[PDB]
């Protein structure tokens, strides 16, 4: 939805608007997966047990992004070829059509795959960080 | 076609199946109060005015009430959450000596209820004893066998495991409590009021916390449930299947009132050192018996229009109620708390007479007990103390617990009878709109992008 | 190893009841369903009523809901059949039976002995 | 009007050979089968139509054709002859004998 | 080794090898140091204890990075002039022989004192961030 102030329930409705559509407000999830609403007993072991984890897999989501060169970026363009094996060289006539939670099962099987070629762009950088240019 | 690259997008709206661990919450300042209860935290604290809900538009989602993982993170943790405010009360290990009981004799009168017992008990110096009497208001106290005299009892505690009191300070109150999924998890609700317990919804809406479910605790009759919304919804996995439990919800309720008129007095008994055994000391008023109260009009509605209900799924076949099978008194009569009493109600007319369906005041005597295995079968003994003068309930009946009987029955009929004893199926009444799915921002998106040039920015594509 | 363990055979006279048992071993705890059946020879099998017993509940199925009566001793692991005003026809081996697994049980993969009850006019 | 039954009555066989043996059903549910020789308890063969039971040989196989249910043994030895009972959710066919020649 | 697809227990055989050949496939660590393979007992707060530590280790190398203005690139060249006084001016030659294990030995007792020097030249670029050019 334009606008993205709103609310993690504002915008959350994307998940069955276009895919296109989808990508604006963006933001509101990376801000949410952060801390949303959280003698001894069951409810305060519960705030260590919950809140260690919520941490950690925000850690691993965003440490792909700063290897595959999308830090800090919400959208991302990086340098792979699209493999048709994958899908059909054609989702700019379909992301108007799907919604996001109806992309991801076109590319269960492939995302681990998908993932070792987006590190093979950074080793095109990785490449070039030795050689030449640097003396500028 | 086109000329496509690859793209990160991360920040997607997208979720996984998964289950963990919940935060909960109690509703208003109640955990202010939450401190000293049981059933509840110390404390279920919010940190925003919970619930708020966004509805998702073109959402379908696969729900399944009876593979629910809430439900198991509920009871697993309410009854961790039952013991461990029983734990520092006092046990009643030194009150199994050799009862001697007689009958309890009142003003002008005596009662049928319960036995007057005296024991030996130990004073505040462990080498010399006392004489001391009680009213235990049950004759569920087990005749002592290998004499025969009639008149030697003892408590049921030491045949088997030893019990604990539950402590006068904690209360014992079905207070409503939220859960809340953790961050990076998101509850999702089914919004359709014809969910049958299984299959697609297409009326999701995503909640920060579940709605006020109460943690009550009954047999044969679902109390403060939250009602159905359009009619009578019947649940089960298989009701071809005639094991598992027909969970009924009324759309509307009935008013069941229950009560303890006799009056009774606490008596403070010194077992110990600090640890000290409350008792019904005496009655200090006439004694009229407990009983509870149900409209006969009311009540007769609900089964004609549970009835019909049921027929939808059994055509054709005559619906009959009848009388529990079998079990503990725990499960062959309606079971519940109240104000510190723990009734066991007769269900003298909840069971009665063909209900066809088709169109073509009930009182119930109930028993209380002090000691209480508690409901999952084989958990802590309990000792409730007496609660000082009379009790009053009312409360609203919005679910019915069924079982029914095969396989040879004649073939227009079918006998439906009540049934309980497992507590997670009074919860998962409650708890069945939910879900929770862990938010996974996916794998990748082509785009017509193309391969960025030497570390340059760019701005659209 | 869970196995159910079942004792024992006996005679009877028409009209006496009659008593059975079944313990139930290699297992945590008697915590799901507990068949009982009926292999008359010369007949198709019959179904006696279940027990759960967690909380004792019973489901009497035939026209035996009038006879048989079942307990159980969860501190023994022991479950009982009891059937009241035997007839001639009766006679038949009675068998202890469990599900595969707790969440479906008519798939009666464990069995007792059996227990074979005559009776003599 | 539920009713489990079993036919053919019982099956002569020499051993070594095939056999077939059904169980048609009048309503909608699992099935199961059971073997019997005599002096034992019976043994579960197959169950959810025609997954077969744990440890049990593969001469054993199931179809649903549909209200009527087919069981089909193969090569039948003869320690595994016996009375064969069919089962639904409590409902038990008349049962089958499977006898030598 | 060369190669990023690999495994954890792929890589490591560079840990002999040279530094140049160490210098590429050096995202393997950087995924690896995130989560790994990690009634209460003693390894239900081992879980807390190790997993917490883990974390925390980790933040506290980015930390660095976002300072010193190499923030999510893994090789990274700063704005400071070798002295030859921490070792002699003709390492382009000799990190062929030595492997990373080794080197470490020699900057042993410099490394807390570079340190402030990486932290000196990002503040030559923080001085400059108030003055003149950025009108813009």
């Amino acid at each position: 939805a334009v606008g993205i102030g709103a609310v993690f329930l504002g915008f959350l409705g994307a998940a069955g608007s276009t895919m296109g559509a989808a990508s604006m407000t963006l933001t509101v999830q990376a801000r949410n997966l952060l801390s949303g609403i959280v003698k001894l007993t069951v409810w305060g072991i519960k705030q260590l047990q919950a809140r260690v984890l919520a941490v950690e897999r925000y850690l691993r989501d965003q440490q792909l992004l700063g290897i595959w060169g999308c830090s800090g970026k919400l959208i991302c363009c990086t340098n792979v070829p699209w493999n048709s094996s994958w899908s059909n060289r054609n989702l700019s006539e379909i992301w108007d059509n799907m919604t996001w939670l109806q992309w991801d099962k076109e590319i269960s099987n492939y995302t681990q795959i998908i993932y070792g070629l987006l590190e093979e762009s950074q080793n095109q950088q990785e490449k070039n960080e030795q050689d030449l240019l640097a003396l500028d | 076609a086109e000329n496509l690259w690859v793209t990160v997008y991360y920040g997607v709206p997208v979720w996984k199946e998964a289950k963990t661990t919940l935060f909960c919450a109690s509703d208003a300042r109640a955990y202010e109060k939450e401190v000293h209860n049981v059933w509840a935290t110390h404390a279920c604290v919010p940190t925003d005015p919970s619930p708020q809900e966004l509805v998702l538009g073109n959402v379908t989602e696969n729900f399944n009430m009876w593979k629910n993982d809430m439900v198991d993170q509920m009871h697993e943790d309410i009854i961790s959450l039952w013991d461990q405010s029983l734990k520092p009360c006092v046990k009643l290990t030194p009150l199994c000596v050799t009862l001697i009981c007689s009958n309890a004799t009142v003003k002008n009168g005596t009662v049928e209820e319960m036995k007057n017992c005296s024991f030996n008990t130990t004073t505040e110096i462990r080498d010399k004893e006392k004489k001391e009497y009680a009213l235990f208001y049950k004759p569920d106290i087990v005749p002592l066998s290998e004499t025969n005299n009639t008149s030697e009892y003892r408590l049921i505690n030491c045949n088997t495991s030893a019990c604990t009191q539950a402590c006068p300070k904690v209360t014992f109150e079905p207070i409503p409590i939220h859960y809340c999924a953790p961050a990076g998890y998101a509850i999702l609700k089914c919004n359709d009021e014809t969910f049958n317990g299984t299959g697609p919804c297409s009326n999701v809406s995503t909640v920060q916390c579940t709605h006020g479910i109460r943690p009550v605790v009954s047999t044969q009759l679902l109390l403060n449930g939250s009602l159905a919304e359009k009619e009578i919804v019947i649940r089960s996995e298989n009701l071809t299947n005639n094991a598992k439990i027909i969970i009924v919800h009324l759309h509307t309720p009935v008013e069941i009132v229950c009560t303890r008129p006799n009056n009774n007095t606490r008596k403070s008994v010194r077992i110990g050192p600090g640890q000290t055994f409350y008792a019904t000391g005496d009655i200090i008023g006439d004694i009229k018996q407990a009983h509870c109260n149900i409209s006969e009009e009311k009540w007769n509605d609900t089964l004609q229009k549970v009835g019909i209900e049921l027929q939808k799924h059994f055509p054709n076949k005559t619906i009959k109620y009848n009388q529990s099978a079998g079990g503990d008194m725990e499960i062959t009569t309606h079971s519940f708390n109240c104000g510190g009493e723990f009734f066991y109600c007769n269900t003298s007319n909840l069971f009665n007479g063909t209900y066809n369906g088709t169109y073509i005041t009930i009182t119930l005597q109930c028993r209380i007990k002090q000691i209480i295995n508690m409901w999952q079968g084989v958990g802590r003994c309990m000792y409730a103390p007496p609660i000082a003068g009379n009790i009053t309930c009312r409360s609203n009946i919005t679910g019915l617990l069924l079982t029914r009987d095969g396989g040879t029955n004649s073939n227009e009929t079918e006998t439906f009878r009540p049934a309980g004893g497992d507590m997670r199926d009074n919860w998962r009444s409650e708890l069945y709109k939910y879900k929770v799915v862990k938010i996974e921002p996916l794998g990748v998106a082509p785009t017509r992008c193309k391969r960025r040039v030497v570390g340059r920015r760019r701005r659209r594509r | 190893q869970v196995q159910l363990v079942q004792s024992g055979g006996q005679m009877k006279k028409p009209g006496e009841s009659m008593r059975i048992s079944c313990r139930a071993s290699g297992y945590e705890f008697i915590d799901c369903t507990l068949n009982w059946i009926r292999l008359a020879p010369g007949k198709r099998p019959e179904w006696m009523g279940w027990l759960k017993p967690r909380g004792g509940a019973v489901n009497y199925a035939r026209p035996l809901q009038g006879r048989v009566t079942m307990t159980r001793d969860v501190y023994s692991d022991t479950a009982f059949l009891e059937l009241r005003s035997l007839t001639v026809d009766d006679t038949a081996v009675y068998f202890c039976t469990r599900g595969k697994n707790c969440d479906y049980n008519w798939d009666f993969e464990h069995w007792g002995r059996g227990t074979p009850v005559i009776v003599s006019s | 009007e539920i009713v489990l039954t079993q036919s053919p009555g019982t099956l002569s066989l020499s051993p070594g050979e095939t056999a077939i043996i059904s169980c048609r059903t009048s309503q909608y549910g699992s099935l199961a089968w059971y073997q019997q020789r005599p002096g034992q308890a019976p043994r579960l063969v197959i169950y959810s139509g025609s997954t077969r039971a744990a440890g049990i040989p593969d001469r054993f196989s199931g179809s649903r054709w549909g209200p009527d249910y087919n069981l089909t043994i193969s090569n039948l030895e003869s320690g595994d002859f016996g009375v064969y009972y069919c089962q639904q959710y409590e409902f038990f066919g008349q049962g089958t004998k499977v006898q030598v020649d």
